[PDB]
């Protein structure tokens, strides 16, 4: 009550919670990128110079 | 990038030619201008029996 509003007690705890979620989301995004079909070029029909149809 | 789903092939295929010819290569029969058919994997036994000229 000296230098802080009343809502800060809730915000501070919520901020710590939000921080943990953001950290977990960061690792998640990292792993999804290194296993995606764009990074590994999976299910991507690479265009050939002569357009050969198997 | 989901797995692609190519369009189904048109009606005309090689499958009917191969099925008819391999069926012709068995089950004997009579040809148009000749006398009798011989199934495959049986005329080969006749070839190794009568043999071919060598040297």
């Amino acid at each position: 009550a000296q230098i802080f509003p009343r809502n800060a007690n809730l915000l501070s705890r919520l901020s710590i919670f939000a921080l943990v979620l953001l950290v977990v989301e960061g690792i998640l995004i990292l792993g999804v990128y290194f296993r995606s079909n764009y990074f590994r070029q999976v299910n991507v029909a690479i265009e050939q110079p002569v357009a050969f149809s198997h | 990038p989901f797995t692609p789903q190519p369009a189904p092939v048109t009606g005309n295929t090689y499958r009917t030619y191969v099925n008819d010819a391999r069926t012709l290569l068995n089950s004997y029969g009579y040809t148009m201008e000749g006398k009798v058919h011989i199934p495959i994997d049986r005329a080969m036994d006749l070839i190794v029996e009568r043999g071919l000229p060598v040297r």
